RNA sequence: CCCCCGGGCUACACGCGCGCUACAAUGGGCGGGACAAUGGGAUCCGACCCCGAAAGGGGAAGGGAAUCCCCUAAACCCGCCCUCAGUUCGGAUCGCGGGCUGCAACUCGCCCGCGUGAAGCUGGAAUCCCUAGUACCCGCGUGUCAUCAUCGCGCGGCGAAUACGU
């Protein structure tokens, strides 16, 4: 069978697919084991290490991500992967483990930017030019 | 086998350094033109100078003498289309300063804006002098 | 005598454009075909159909 | 086994080492006297940079083909230190890329679609996958989790 | 150049950065026990959360705290080591990549030298740099006094970590020495009670002034 | 002996314009290529009529953007500075420069003392 | 044969009117339809300065004009075209039709 | 009053405001690997091919805006050289040369290539901006626009510290 899933993060969407397999995980055509840098690699591998061995050894996963930086992509991918693992395994034990570790795994973040205002529009909404007196 | 001060034409250089940076000490020769010279000469620019035979020194100086004949491109040269000869040519050290001086002097002789600015000691390329250029 | 009274044509620069409503020279909106100055647009905008919305 | 299963820098090194045994790929007259972009100041510090350039161009054509000479010009650009003025991104030049693509065609590694970029031929697609299989057989000794691919 | 077996690391268990254990650690200071987070994790990165909640500083890993205190640009509008350290374009501000690498090399050197666990070493350093006393200005009848007041276990940690990162930033300003090596030296000194530690120095200075004003 | 890029005045005087324009810098090349304007052509006609006889009066013009050609040597041209007509006697070394580099507009500044 | 109708307007009610009208005329008769299809909305923004002089802090005025678009394909049957061209469209809507 | 043709608002012993660029390793250079969003387009955007070392030049599909273009952004990762020095930091100022827009580029325009290589080694008294996807840091459209952005209005990428008071 096949299970499709999604994941979001600031200006970034990931679509994931899971099925039966050997244990392969590709993120946008290149394996996870050689993702760079390490700070973005551990982010994606965390759920695959939490789930365990006898669960991931028998699933092949695929992810396609688009938009918003390497950190955004990695987090969206971790979210999609965790949701798909839970949907595929049906283990409240796994659910509670993931939620103890970090609840955003399954309950994604909900933060975007804030528009800017007209004193220093490039810098931001609350940075302002320097006064003189 | 190794030396500490080599003597290319007129000027002396630091053998503890690489050749492309040691040749950078001759006025009129940068890093890019030094690289070009060394490539047309057949020398690695990463070897510590001092391991520079009189063979190589002579070759470099003969290169510097007439670069556009050894195939240095005419655009990558200091003084193209000289005033009274055409003859895209190159100048280092003692010749260079005299060319600068003669150019400014002929600008001064015909009583031109640029020469008058050179005299008075002011900017020449259209800058604004009210808030900056303070001595 | 009729020649030395009226302008040379300008296809570019600053004297090429002029406000439709009042006749000003310098500040002119050109966005999406408009030809009003920054002053007349602020007065005739709620008629053209613009809103605050911000 | 395939290009998408190995790192790009390693692959490019291992491909540029082999691009030299191919004779249709040779530097031109003006290679030593030239800078790789308006956005640069000093010349390349290597004597065999042409082959790295042509390997990278080969592999980018592979990946993002059909691709012509403006997207590669953009990918081979960068920000220029302009002095007291602030920095801006600028594009590279369009003779190196063009001569590289022409030489690759002469070797028969790429073909031009009539009006749509430029693409790889089957032998050009064989070269890289061969080299990648080799490099992977090598890495699997240090990264024992690369076997399943 | 790093070997491939370190450039491509894959953790096999749940350990800090996948390398160092966190259960063998210990703390004997009860005032700080409940504010030093030693939860078994892999990547210590919290993306800003636990910050708008008042006491959210107690669910973050000391390693991430140290990392965010390492993300520094010298010191502005005050002075440390006798200089303003203003960088403005060459600083690792909003670069947890570089901060992570720094702390990594630091713990590497610590494990290489001390033959112990760098997290236990860091805990002892934070203890021995935790000030128990400070000063303040209280008023009665409309005059300003100078009193000595106890400090809380949540502010002790903050000052300790800040001072460690400042000593690191100082030992590396326009000298051949590196940020990671200086941080490692600072931590070792703070743990071993050597006056070469900006942190121990500041602690003893604070407590001295406070005992005086007592 | 004056030489302009290897050739003398007598040779430059017989060289045509597309020949003499490859000897100039890029800007004058572009000007000559694009073309001379009515007033410039008028001034050239006056200069030619003058250097052989007829025009016995002096040359005057507001054209500060005309380039000094060879045939314009040995004649004094009065060029506008905004207020008066400054006389420039053109010499063999002026070739290739504009006619306003020798007729200045502002007057040198000799300062005083500042107030408040 | 098919026919494709594009609609643009500053008002959503006129668009809904036309959509309902052609949808019903095509339903009462036998014709397979398409849509209605929403395309993204086109916003013309203009930020200007309020003061007609220089003095004073800078307070800016942001005006916006939103334009909503719709698309339809109707299959251009025998009488469908002639019965659809006989529509009473308001003059605040821009309607165009193209035969493919 | 209304037009034209040339000059000036760009003149410079100095005092101030706002900013840009830096005075190094929490880095400079060369070579290779990556990942956006907002917006705009008729004598306008111009893919693709060909000349030129670069700036730039000649053909030209498609596009009247979820269809085509402007658009493989920079900071970031990897490998080699430099190893605390007025330097491989810094990059002003000048010279010779080559080009674009324009009826006209000296006064007074932007861009490129080679040379030259100035002060600056962290800053007194004082003083400004900021509470969360916020500030610091990185670059990008657009407004002006025949050319010209160290500015204004907006866009995203990386991402904290401290207080929950007086
Ligand atoms: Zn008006």
């Amino acid at each position: 069978r096949v299970i499709q899933t999604a994941g979001k993060r600031k200006t970034a969407v990931a679509r994931a697919t899971i099925r039966e397999g050997k244990g392969r995980v590709r993120i946008n055509h290149k394996p996870v084991e050689i993702i760079e840098p390490e700070i973005a690699r551990f982010t994606i591998m965390e759920p695959l290490i939490l789930a365990g061995e006898e669960i991931v050894s028998r699933v092949d996963i695929d992810v396609k991500v688009e938009g918003g930086g390497f950190m955004g992509q990695a987090e969206a991918a971790r979210v999609a992967i965790a949701r798909a693992l839970v949907e595929w395994t049906n283990d409240m034990n796994l659910k509670e483990k993931f939620m103890k570790y970090d609840r955003t795994m399954l309950v994604g973040d909900s933060r975007r930017t804030e528009p800017h205002k007209p004193n220093r529009s490039t810098k931001g909404p609350r940075a302002k030019r320097q006064k003189s007196y | 086998n190794f030396r500490h001060i080599v003597r290319v034409a007129g000027v002396d250089i630091d053998g503890h350094k690489q050749v492309r940076w040691a040749l950078t000490g001759i006025k009129g020769i940068g890093i890019n033109f030094a690289t070009m010279v060394l490539r047309v000469a057949g020398i690695d620019p990463f070897m510590k100078a001092g391991y520079l035979t009189d063979e190589q020194v002579k070759k470099i100086e003969e290169i510097l003498a007439d670069p556009v004949a050894h195939g240095i491109p005419a655009w990558a040269v200091n003084r193209p289309k000289d005033y009274e000869t055409g003859k895209d040519m190159h100048l280092i050290t003692a010749k260079l300063v005299m060319a600068w001086r003669e150019d400014v002097n002929r600008l001064r002789r015909i009583r031109a804006y640029r020469g008058i600015r050179h005299e008075l000691g002011l900017p020449v390329r259209g800058q604004r002098t009210r808030s900056n250029f303070r001595h | 005598k009729a020649d030395y009274n009226k302008r040379k044509p300008r296809k570019f620069g600053k004297g090429a454009r002029r406000c439709m409503r009042c006749g000003q020279y310098g500040p002119i909106i050109r966005i999406h075909g408009l030809m009003l100055c920054r002053h007349c647009f602020r007065e005739v905008a709620p008629k053209l159909g613009f809103k605050k919305y911000e | 086994a395939t290009v998408y299963d190995v790192p790009g820098d390693l692959l490019v090194e291992r491909v540029a080492k082999a691009l030299k045994e191919v004779p249709e790929i040779k530097p031109p007259e003006w290679a030593p006297f030239v800078k790789t972009g308006r956005h640069k100041e000093r010349l390349p510090e290597q004597e065999d940079w042409w082959y790295y350039r042509v390997a990278s161009v080969f592999r980018k054509v592979y990946i993002d083909g059909p691709v012509g000479i403006e997207r590669l010009r953009t990918w081979y650009g960068g920000r220029k230190n302009r002095g007291h003025a602030p920095e801006h991104f600028y594009k590279a030049g369009g003779s190196i890329i063009r001569k590289a693509l022409q030489q690759l065609e002469a070797a028969g590694f790429v073909q031009k679609v009539p009006g749509e970029g430029r693409i790889v031929t089957p032998k050009g697609q064989s070269f890289l996958d061969k080299i990648a299989t080799e490099l992977k057989k090598e890495l699997e000794e240090q990264i024992p989790e690369l076997k399943k691919y | 150049a790093k070997p491939l077996t370190e450039r491509f690391f894959i953790p096999k268990e749940v350990k800090v950065m996948g390398r160092w254990s966190v259960e063998d650690v210990t703390v004997e200071d009860p005032s700080l026990k409940p504010y030093i987070n030693l939860d078994a994790r892999i990547l210590p990165h919290s993306h800003g959360r636990y910050a708008k909640k008042p006491f959210g500083k107690a669910n973050v890993h000391i390693v991430e705290r140290l990392i965010n205190k390492v993300m520094r640009s010298g010191a502005s509008h005050y002075k440390a080591g006798g200089h303003f350290m203003r960088r403005e374009h060459r600083s690792i501000m909003s670069k947890k990549m570089k901060a992570y690498e720094v702390v990594k090399e630091a713990f590497m050197i610590i494990e290489r030298r001390t033959k112990q666990n760098p997290i236990q070493v860091l805990v002892k350093a934070i203890e021995n740099s935790a000030p128990r006393e400070d000063t303040t200005t209280i008023a009665f009848g409309g005059i300003r006094y100078h009193m000595s007041v106890d400090v809380s276990p949540l502010r002790r940690l903050d000052i300790a970590l800040k001072n460690i990162a400042l000593g690191a930033s100082i030992k590396c300003y326009r000298n051949k020495t590196t940020y990671a090596q200086a941080l490692a030296e600072e931590i070792i000194a703070a743990a071993n009670k050597d006056p070469k530690s900006f942190a121990y120095s500041k602690k003893e200075e604070i407590e001295r002034i406070a005992q005086s004003s007592r | 002996e004056f030489r302009y890029r290897g050739y003398t005045l007598d040779e430059l005087l017989n060289m045509s314009l597309e020949e003499f324009a490859k000897l100039l810098p890029s800007r004058q090349r572009r000007s000559l290529k694009r073309g001379l304007s009515p007033e410039q052509k008028k001034l050239l006609r006056k200069i030619r009529l003058a250097k052989k006889g007829k025009y016995n009066k002096p040359i005057r013009t507001h054209s500060r953007d005309m380039i000094v050609l060879p045939e314009m040597v040995g004649m004094t041209i009065h060029v506008y500075n905004g207020k008066e007509f400054v006389p420039v006697e053109i010499k063999e070394e002026m070739i290739g420069h504009y006619l306003g580099e020798f007729a200045m507009t502002r007057k040198v500044v000799q300062h005083g003392s500042p107030g408040v | 044969q098919k026919a494709r109708i594009k609609l643009a307007s500053t008002n959503i009610k006129a668009l809904n009117e036309v959509t309902d009208q052609i949808k019903q005329i095509a339903e009462r008769t036998g014709v397979r339809m398409s849509g209605p299809i929403p395309l993204p909305t086109k916003r013309i923004r203009i930020t200007t300065r309020k003061s007609p002089d220089g003095e004073g802090s800078a307070t800016f005025d942001r005006f916006e004009l939103r334009v909503h678009k719709r698309l339809v394909d109707i299959e251009a049957d025998e009488r469908a075209m002639r019965q659809i061209m006989r529509i009473r469209v308001p003059e605040d809507v821009t309607i165009e039709i193209e035969l493919i």
